[PDB]
């Protein structure tokens, strides 16, 4: 995972134009319809019939923005990802019992999110800095797996 | 696509794994578990210790699908078809899963096929496993 | 397999791409050699950096061959067939670098198509290529 | 990755008996079999026709030798794999051509012939340790492609 300061500074304009909450329901909400098999961790949520269903979900929506928070927090700690979510990857495993293919889906997902809203501003450079970014956590998100 | 030749290898090394079948599917979860263990998160209402039961009462159902999609590899869409919708819409175990199942069912087979096990045999049975996970994920979305 | 729905997306998503589409195949191809390095393996006789000729091109015609695809979306394992071939048999590409192609056209379609990638129009696209690409890889081995 | 010491014991145990002549020359010539599009990189190799071609041809047995020698070299650097395979990254990246995706596909072949070769001595905490040595092996070679 090794971003040129070119990238690093790309990654962090970009970032500052975020929503987080926003893109994290989004990306969620995305993952959930475009990969419904990943609805499977998310019984308790209610209705998740249909696109519309999911996206609006007020609890795909309210899981979605701590899932990016975590994330936004950490794009401030790109030489450490695997200490940043350590405590995340092993309760990921540990308590909720998410196969970690999952967070490659999220991080597609999300890769597509910021395109969408961002249209021309998200360069071929932009997108090959944030695909270093969502393989970092990925990896970091699967390293205590066990 | 599993050619007519492939066919052959497949039924008559599956031939030769005859009644071990049981036992060998139990092994390739067990060798599945170990090896890569993110497959343990499909299993958390397992109970995953040495020699579990369930584990290998479960390994006796796949190696019992398997027995099945061999004796139905001209159609197996249609004997898979209530398996393939239970992997879909109710178990949801993700494709990326499937290959690494294959590839411990594929060792678990190596280790107990000395003389059968050639080049071309493993070739045919890494096509056939991979033709049963492509029925498996069919319906997925 | 591909829904009523997801064909009804596709088609009206591919029909806005309209005359862009070979811009948009450059353009994918381009994001694919930036972000996934390992591609670039493929094609050590093109110039793979920003505005390549070869690279405008060659998206030109990866562009055609899934409007083609579009067009023949009900059989795609025939229309595709000779460029399956092609991949299959001559450039010997590997198969899991479908995918990333696949998420570089998705992350085009997504810059240039505001109104219209909506999550359902996402799903049918990602299930579209998914499609192409098992298609692509079907005659390997 | 990281190997434990009961896992670093259980890989020197094992391939203190490998016979890397046989190992090697059977894993390439079953990647080139199981998976032929890998034969692309191999055709001044000559007949690759049938199995038996692939698997009786004297520069597939040369070349399976000395790709599991370095495989062999590697496993006396297990803390720093990606150290000493970045020379080797390199000129599979840059002068040869070669898609890491190979490394992976090799990996596992190596793994069937593992078991092949031992059968029941193979058992799956074994194979376990080596499916985290064939994954680093993988890593370590596909680091330094750009
Ligand atoms: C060769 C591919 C596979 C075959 C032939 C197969 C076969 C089967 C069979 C026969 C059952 C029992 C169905 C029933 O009770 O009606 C089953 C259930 C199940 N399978 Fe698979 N399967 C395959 C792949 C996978 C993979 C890759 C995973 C995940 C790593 C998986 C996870 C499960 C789970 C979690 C159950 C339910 C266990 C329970 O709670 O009872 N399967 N499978
Ligand atoms: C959506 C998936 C794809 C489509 C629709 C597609 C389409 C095409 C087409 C139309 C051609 C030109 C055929 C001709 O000249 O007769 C081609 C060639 C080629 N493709 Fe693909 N392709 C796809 C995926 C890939 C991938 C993933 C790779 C490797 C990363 C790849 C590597 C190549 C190479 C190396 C050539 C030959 C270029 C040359 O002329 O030297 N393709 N492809
Ligand atoms: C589709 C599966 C899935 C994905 C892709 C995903 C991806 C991620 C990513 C990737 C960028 C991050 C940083 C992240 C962060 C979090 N997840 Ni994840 N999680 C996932 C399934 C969950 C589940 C399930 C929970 C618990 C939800 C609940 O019901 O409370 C969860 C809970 C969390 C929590 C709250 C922890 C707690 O309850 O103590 C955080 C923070 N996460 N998850
Ligand atoms: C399918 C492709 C392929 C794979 C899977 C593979 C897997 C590996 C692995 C994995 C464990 C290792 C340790 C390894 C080691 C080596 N390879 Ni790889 N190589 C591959 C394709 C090659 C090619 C091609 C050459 C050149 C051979 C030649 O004809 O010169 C090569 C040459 C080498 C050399 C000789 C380089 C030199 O001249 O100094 C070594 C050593 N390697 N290769």
């Amino acid at each position: 995972v090794h971003l040129t300061p070119e990238e690093k500074s790309a990654v962090t304009a970009l970032w500052g134009k975020v929503n987080v909450d926003e893109v994290g329901g989004e990306a969620l909400g995305r993952l959930l319809v475009v990969y419904p098999w990943t609805q499977r961790f998310f019984e308790s949520f209610g209705d998740l019939s249909t696109p519309d269903a999911v996206m609006g979900n007020p609890k795909v929506k309210a899981h979605g923005k701590k899932v990016l928070g975590a994330f936004s927090d950490g794009l401030a700690h790109l030489d450490n990802l695997k200490g940043t979510f350590a405590t995340l990857s092993e309760l990921h495993c540990d308590k909720l019992h998410v196969d970690p293919e999952n967070f490659r889906l999220l991080g597609n997902v999300l890769v597509c999110v910021l395109a969408h809203h961002f249209g021309k501003e998200f360069t071929p450079p932009v997108q090959a800095a944030y695909q270093k970014v969502v393989a970092g956590v990925a990896n970091a998100l699967a390293h205590k797996y066990h | 696509v599993l050619s007519p030749a492939d066919k052959t290898n497949v039924k008559a090394a599956w031939g030769k794994v005859g009644a071990h079948a049981g036992e060998y599917g139990a092994e390739a979860l067990e060798r599945m578990f170990l090896s890569f263990p993110t497959t343990k998160t499909y299993f958390p209402h397992f109970d995953l210790s040495h020699g579990s039961a369930q584990v290998k009462g479960h390994g006796k159902k796949v190696a019992d699908a398997l027995t099945n999609a061999v004796a139905h590899v001209d159609d197996m869409p249609n004997a898979l078809s209530a398996l393939s919708d239970l992997h879909a819409h109710k178990l949801r175990v993700d494709p990326v899963n499937f290959k690494l199942l294959s590839h411990c069912l594929l060792v678990t087979l190596a280790a107990h096929l000395p003389a059968e096990f050639t080049p071309a045999v493993h070739a045919s049975l890494d096509k056939f496993l991979a033709s049963v996970s492509t029925v498996l994920t069919s319906k997925y979305r």
